[PDB]
């Protein structure tokens, strides 16, 4: 709230959310909308699905986890034989 | 032409908090025909004498068909129609 002024996402979600048949997909883009609108300057939302929008959340594989930070340059050593 | 519960599960209204399946399509049961003496005496009795020029009959009593024998026991169910 003190960089992104969520007043502007507010209308939309609701818009979202009552027209779209779907509601609760459209309730987690608009979320997720914020969510990379804030991390664009900074300030990173660490654990935001907890309560909203973790319908996802545990179904990661045995040993790969849910993450909030995953960026393209963390691939297999396939990847870093070039690198 | 529509069967009657395809064109009832038609009109559905969705709330985006609760998930109802629809009823599924029972076995079609015998024409519960060898009621149809009790539910004609019934209905056309002295008390309903001038409204037999108003209301149709037919539709009426074959409620009452099923009424009859979908509701064995008890007679919650014939005096509903009449009602």
């Amino acid at each position: 709230h003190s960089a992104v002024d969520p007043a502007e996402y507010y209308k939309r979600c609701k818009y979202d959310t009552c027209n779209c048949q779907n509601n609760e997909d459209c309730l987690c883009a608009a979320l997720s909308s914020y969510a990379r609108a804030c991390t664009a300057k900074g300030v990173m939302l660490w654990g935001w699905r907890e309560h909203v929008c973790n319908k996802d959340v545990g179904s990661c594989p045995n040993s790969q986890v849910f993450l909030y930070n995953l960026t393209t340059c963390q691939q297999t050593c396939r990847s870093l034989s070039e690198a | 032409l529509f069967s009657p519960l395809e064109f009832g599960n038609m009109q559905k209204i969705n709330q985006p908090d609760v998930v109802c399946e629809d009823p599924e399509e029972e076995v079609a049961p015998a024409s519960c025909s060898e009621h149809r003496a009790e539910c004609e005496r019934l209905l056309t009795a002295e008390a309903f004498a001038d409204c037999q020029d108003l209301v149709p009959l037919e539709p009426y009593l074959r409620a009452c068909q099923q009424d009859r024998c979908r509701c064995p026991g008890g007679d919650t169910c014939v005096c509903s129609t009449v009602a």
